[PDB]
C-alpha cells in the first residue's frame, strides 16, 4: 500500500523547473516517511525511480558514510532540501545539482550542507515506463488542450452576447460619443485566421519547458485530479 | 450438360486466337471439362469438385464469388472492365489465367491439361455442336417471328372491330 | 528516402480508427518508396517504418497469389486507408483487428480490391521514447500554450467590449431589449466557474474521438512550426 500511496502522491504533484549545473529538468517527486518517488524530463526522455526505506538507508549509508540516521531522518532532510528549490526558483539554495547521463539511465547527484556538514544524495533514474509516462504526461495535456478549447468557445460566446447588446444599444436611437471606444464586430473565423499567422510562432514555443511550468500548471493539476478521481 | 465455347487470345501466341470449351452437366461448382484448340493441336482436362474447394480455400475467400469469377473468365462473362490474361506452357501443357488490375494481377487459376492424341475428333465434335446449336436457333427465330406477325394481325383484326363496336 | 518518410508522418495528423469494439489513434504516411505508421491507444504508442523491399517481402507471403511491385502495393494500401483515416460513415470497404503478442502490435487490414480478397499486417514495435514525445509531447505543450495566448486575446477583447457597452450605459440611453443585458466579465470569476463547472466534462479525453474531431488544425499547425 505504501507504494500505492507513493504513486498518488507523484500523480498529485504538479511539475517543477530545476536548473542544474549547464541543463534544465521538468521534475516532480513526492517524499513520505516510507520512501519517495520522483520523475524527471527534459521534453525528450522520461526517466522516473521509486525507492523505499530500505533502498533509502542503504544508499545513505554507502554514498555518505559516517552518517548514522533512520531513512525517515533522512526522507525528511531531501525534501526540506527539495521542495523550496521546487515551489520557487533563483533563491538562495547552496545545493548544487548535476546529471549524468549514463546508458539508458540518468544519475542526478545532489550536494547540500546540512547545519554545515555535506550530504550528498543520488537518484538513479531509469526511463519511465510507458504506461506511466503517458499517465502523467499524454492525457492531462490532452484534456488541458481541450479544457481550453471549451473556454476559448465560451469566450466566443460571450463576445457573441456583448456584440448583440451593442448592436441594440446602437439601434436604440443610440450616438457613441467616444469614437476611438469602438469595437469591430468579432468574427471567430477571421480572428483564428490573424491568430495563426501573427502569434502562433511565438507562442507555440515551449523552449525548455518554463512557460509550461509557468502557466499551465493549475489546469494540470485539475485535470489529474479529475482523471484520478475518474479513475 | 451444358456447353460453352469462348474464343481467347493467349500471351504466349497473341497472333492467333485460341479455343476454349467448357462443359459441366449441372453447374460450374461441381465441375467442368475444359478444351483448349488452336485448329492443329488440342488439349483435354477436367477440374472437380475438390479443386475447386481446394483452390478457393487456399485464395481464402468464398465459394460463391470464386465461382463468379470463373465464370466472368472463363465462360466470357467479363463485365464493362474486366481483364483477364491466359497463359498456356505447352512444353509442361499448364494452363492458367489471372486477372489483370492496373499494376497488379491475381492467379486466379491454374489446371495441368494433358494432349489428347486425336484433335480432329474433338474439332469435328466442336463444329457439329456449333453448326447444330445454329439450326436449332434460326429454327427458334423463324418460329417466334411466324408467331408474332399471327398475333400483330390479330390485334389489328380486334382493334378495328372496336373502332366499329365503340361508335355502334 | 528514409527522411522524407519521417517528415511526412511529422506533418500528418491524427485520425480515429474503429476495429472490434475498440479505438485507436492512427498517424499513416504512405509513399511509393515505402511507409510510415504510428498508432496509440493513450496508453502506449507503436511505431513502423517499411521499405519497398520489405513491403514485397511480406506482401508475397501474406497474398501467395498476388504479383504486383512494391509501388502498386503502396499506392494500393494508401488508396484504402486514406478515405477511412479521413472521415468515418462511409462505404468502408476494410476490416481492420489489432493484437498484442508480447510486446508489438499486430494490425492486421482486410479488403476486397476488384472483389479478390487482399490483405496487410502492421507489425508496430512500441514507439521510441524520442519519436513519443516528438509526436504527443511537445505538440500538445505548443498547443496548450497557443490556446492559453487566444483565452487572453478574448478576455482582452471582452474587456474593450465591456468598456464600449459601459461607454453607452454611462452616457447613452436604454436597451429596447432588456433581454440582452450582459454581466461584465472577470477574468477571475469565469475560471472559477468554469473549474467548478465544466472543467469535468471539457477535460473527458474519453476514447481520443474529441482530440480528433475538436483540435487538429492547431496541432498540424503547431508540428509545422516545430519544424520550421
Amino acid at each position: 500500500p505504501v507504494m500505492e500511496e507513493l504513486e498518488q502522491g507523484l500523480l498529485m504533484q504538479p511539475w517543477a523547473w530545476l536548473q542544474l549545473a549547464e541543463n534544465s529538468l521538468l521534475a516532480k517527486v513526492f517524499i513520505t516517511k516510507q520512501g519517495y518517488a520522483l520523475l524527471v524530463s527534459d521534453l525528450q526522455q522520461v526517466w522516473h525511480e521509486q525507492v523505499d526505506t530500505s533502498v533509502v538507508s542503504q544508499r545513505a549509508k554507502e554514498l555518505n558514510k559516517r552518517l548514522t540516521a533512520p531513512p525517515a531522518a533522512f526522507l525528511c532532510h531531501l525534501d526540506n532540501l527539495l521542495r523550496p528549490l521546487l515551489k520557487d526558483a533563483a533563491h538562495p539554495s547552496e545545493a548544487t545539482f548535476s546529471c549524468d547521463c549514463v546508458a539508458d539511465a540518468l544519475i542526478l547527484r545532489v550536494r547540500s550542507e546540512l547545519s554545515g556538514l555535506p550530504f550528498y544524495w543520488n537518484f538513479h533514474c531509469m526511463l519511465a515506463s510507458p504506461s506511466l509516462v503517458s499517465q502523467h504526461l499524454i492525457r492531462p495535456l490532452m484534456g488541458m488542450s481541450l479544457a481550453l478549447q471549451c473556454q476559448v468557445r465560451e469566450l466566443a460566446t460571450l463576445l457573441h452576447m456583448k456584440d448583440l447588446e451593442i448592436q441594440d444599444y446602437q439601434e436604440s436611437g443610440a450616438t457613441l460619443i467616444r469614437d476611438r471606444l469602438k469595437t469591430e464586430p468579432f468574427e471567430e473565423n477571421s480572428f483564428l485566421e490573424q491568430f495563426m499567422i501573427e502569434k502562433l510562432p511565438e507562442a507555440c514555443s515551449i523552449g525548455d519547458g518554463k512557460p509550461f511550468v509557468m502557466n499551465l500548471q493549475d489546469l494540470y493539476m485539475a485535470v489529474t485530479t479529475q482523471e484520478v478521481q475518474v479513475g | 450438360m451444358e456447353r460453352k465455347i469462348s474464343r481467347i487470345h493467349l500471351v504466349s501466341e497473341p497472333s492467333i486466337t485460341h479455343f476454349l470449351q467448357v462443359s459441366w452437366e449441372k453447374t460450374l461448382e461441381s465441375g467442368f471439362v475444359i478444351t483448349l484448340t488452336d485448329g492443329h493441336s488440342a488439349w483435354t482436362g477436367t477440374v472437380s469438385e475438390s479443386e475447386i474447394s481446394q483452390e478457393a480455400d487456399d485464395m481464402a475467400m468464398e465459394k460463391g464469388k470464386y465461382v463468379g469469377e470463373l465464370r466472368k473468365a472463363l465462360l466470357s462473362g467479363a463485365g464493362p472492365a474486366d481483364v483477364y490474361t491466359f497463359n498456356f506452357s505447352k512444353e509442361s501443357c499448364y494452363f492458367f489465367f489471372e486477372k489483370n488490375l492496373k499494376d497488379v494481377s491475381f492467379r486466379l487459376g491454374s489446371f495441368n491439361l494433358e494432349k489428347v492424341e486425336n484433335p480432329a475428333e474433338v474439332i469435328r465434335e466442336l463444329i457439329c455442336y456449333c453448326l447444330d446449336t445454329i439450326a436449332e436457333n434460326q429454327a427458334k427465330n423463324e418460329h417466334l417471328q411466324k408467331e408474332n406477325e399471327r398475333l400483330l394481325r390479330d390485334w389489328n383484326d380486334v382493334q378495328g372491330r372496336f373502332e366499329k363496336c365503340v361508335s355502334a
